[PDB]
């Protein structure tokens, strides 16, 4: 179990590590296993959104996500 | 869905009781505040002419 826990987590920040490679995502200080994501909510407003992988499946999910957000949840898995 | 908060506004301006200035949804809190906020804006401008 201790193994597979390991590679879970393994994997998960390579992918992690993969983007933020790919300067997508910016680094979140506060966890290391969240993903924060830039959009403006509003004209004036930037804000970011944390975004979290499954330590079973591996899907990307929001912590409040709206339906369209949701959506695209479920097209980036 | 037990967990999302879906909010309906209806805003009736004062010219008839079924012309309904505007009626809108909103799923996130920031985005009814800021429409609170526009509606004020636009009470007090009224108030103002």
């Amino acid at each position: 179990e201790g193994i597979l826990d390991e590679i879970m987590f393994n994997h998960a920040r390579i992918i992690r590590s993969e983007l933020l490679a790919r300067d997508i995502f910016q680094e979140d200080e506060e966890n290391s296993d969240v993903l924060l994501f830039q959009l403006p909510t509003t004209c004036v407003s930037m804000a970011p959104i944390q975004l979290k992988i499954d330590l079973l499946s591996g899907q990307f999910y929001f912590r409040n996500p709206t339906p369209l957000l949701s959506n695209y949840a479920s097209k980036i898995n | 869905n037990y967990c999302n908060a879906l909010i309906h506004i209806k805003f009736s301006a004062g010219t008839e009781a079924n012309a309904v200035s505007f009626d809108t949804t909103f799923s996130d809190f920031k985005e009814v505040e800021d429409f609170l906020h526009f509606i004020v804006a636009e009470y007090i401008q009224q108030k103002k002419v």
